[PDB]
DNA sequence: CGGCAGTCGCCGTCTACCTCTCCAAGAGCAGC
RNA sequence: CUUCGGCAGGAGAGGUA
DNA sequence: GCTGCTCTTCTTTGCCACGGCGACTGCCG
């Protein structure tokens, strides 16, 4: 499997992050196999999927309102058959009162679930809403979730292949003519990086 | 202290009814570090003469 | 230290000929890149 | 609860797998402490008499072992005999990445 | 007790109003967490430790 | 957004000569 | 014209100008 | 079950100046 020289990487100034545009931090991290990093993108089947994706997304979300509401309702149920049954008069309401808040409490923590649910799915969806080349993914989970259900048309990878294949795909020129922009024109500490 | 690790392991080896005193005490690390200190080391010295 | 490089790289290629799951790959690769490291400037990263 | 990889010496794998055992015998450890399978090769070594097959690990270094969670058992299996750590530091960590949920069968198996 | 006796220098009170600390839990796992980043929060090796 | 100041990590630290001693070990695996 | 056959790294301590 | 050969090195206690220069990185405003 390839590595990477160690006079190009652990210097001061590290010469792969000024080639990549990438903190030494972030480097340590791919090269040393403890975060994920995006090779490539493509925006043809993002652009020209959007409504279909979004679609999908939706069909499954209201499911998580279907269970909600219906273990609301059940929950909601029996728990005025039992104030019936020992909370309309003063039976022993006493702790009878707490006894419908627990499944009041109980209806809390189901919308505290679907809240849960709701987040991770939106992170997953910000998530793949961005999704741009050299953007790195800490998370195992998010990576995971995002390369099973939106798996095509996107890659990644981590370690020193991913490295390989980032620096394959490099533009000197654009890159080049960027940076003689910025110090041509622009003020400030991009001055100094540029240069 | 060397040798305490290597005693507390074997207490988890052995069987009962079979453990003996001279069964657990390796005396290799004490003797090494008495022969690396009085040799090969910055304060036992060469005698002038 | 040539002889860890090339300890470690059997050891991977073994691993990878039989089809071993990725976090072992991925453990053995890393061991291979801290030695190649070692080899060419020891004490740089880590201890020496 | 699942299954978690262990970095063992080159040498130790069959003393740290009854090391283990005993260990978890004589500390207390049979409500924790699962099956410690270390995946085996039987490939006959055909002789036509004295045989010399054995187990010849198919993964130097490694063995799996199912056990519970909290931190008593880390401290248990890690202080073996013959380990050198574990495995899946794919982020801290924290949470040990434990074996694809579909995993364990396809070593089990063979 | 703290402000009893360890105030008669405004240097001590003083670091101890911008304490920001209340509660020798809050105290004890702000410590813990401190001495070693990303670890298990367990207040049982936080004792220990 | 935009300065910003502490902090940490890596660089360097005179020339020539003489005498002596010391340099892994533990555990597993043979072919008889 | 002479056949084979025969060597020299590190670490530490103490001194001289 | 003999002794020579052969192979291998991660929890658990050890760890121990001073000036100059530049990157950097959270951090406050």
């Amino acid at each position: 499997a390839p590595v990477t020289h160690i006079w190009y990487f652990k210097g001061v100034p590290s010469r792969l992050g000024y080639l990549l545009d990438l903190a030494p931090k972030d480097l340590e991290k791919i090269i040393y196999f403890a975060a994920y990093v995006i090779t490539s993108v493509d925006e043809e089947m993002r652009h020209n999927e959007l409504s279909t994706l979004e679609a999908e997304m939706a069909v499954e979300r209201k499911a998580v309102e279907d269970q909600r509401d219906g273990e609301l309702e059940a929950r909601a149920q029996k728990l005025e058959a039992d104030l019936a049954e020992l909370e309309a008069e003063g039976a022993k309401a006493d702790a009878r009162r707490k006894v419908r808040d627990g499944g009041e409490r109980e209806m809390r923590q189901i919308r505290d679930r679907a809240q849960r649910e709701l987040d991770r799915l939106e992170d997953i969806w910000s998530t793949f809403t961005k999704l741009a080349p050299k953007q790195l993914i800490v998370d195992e989970n998010l990576y995971r979730e995002l390369v099973d259900r939106y798996g095509e048309y996107f890659t990644g990878a981590m370690g020193a292949e991913s490295i390989q294949k980032l620096i394959e795909n490099f533009d000197i020129d654009a890159e080049a003519e960027s940076l003689r922009d910025v110090i041509r024109n622009g003020k400030g500490q991009k001055k100094l990086r540029a240069l | 202290s060397r040798m305490e690790r290597v005693v507390r392991e074997r207490m988890t080896t052995q069987d009962v009814e079979a453990i003996t005193p001279q069964t657990l005490i390796n005396i290799r690390p004490v003797v090494a570090a008495i022969k690396e200190f009085f040799g090969t080391s910055q304060l036992s010295q060469f005698m002038d003469q | 230290l040539y002889r860890r490089v090339i300890n470690r790289n059997n050891r991977l290629k073994r691993l990878i000929d039989l089809g071993a799951p990725e976090i072992i790959v991925n453990n053995e690769k890393r061991m291979l890149q801290e030695s190649v490291d070692a080899l060419f400037d020891n004490g740089r990263r880590g201890r020496p | 609860k699942n299954w978690y990889v262990v970095h063992t010496y080159s040498g130790y794998e069959n003393k740290v797998k009854a090391n283990l055992e005993k260990r978890v015998e004589s500390m207390g450890m049979q409500d924790k402490i699962f099956r410690v399978v270390v995946p085996e090769e039987e490939e006959t070594d055909i002789k036509n008499g004295k045989k010399k097959v054995v187990k010849k690990k198919v993964f130097p270094g490694y063995v799996l072992v199912e056990i519970v969670m909290t931190d008593d058992s880390w401290y248990v299996v890690r202080n073996t005999p013959g380990v050198t750590g574990f495995v899946g530091s794919a982020g801290s960590g924290s949470k040990p990445t434990p074996l694809l949920p579909g995993e364990a069968e396809t070593i089990l198996k063979r | 007790q703290i402000v009893e006796r360890f105030g008669f220098s405004e240097i001590m009170r003083s670091t101890l109003e911008k304490d920001n600390t209340v509660g020798t839990d809050e105290a004890l796992l702000d410590i813990y967490r401190k001495l070693r980043p990303g670890e298990p929060p367990t207040k049982e090796s936080a004792q220990t430790l």
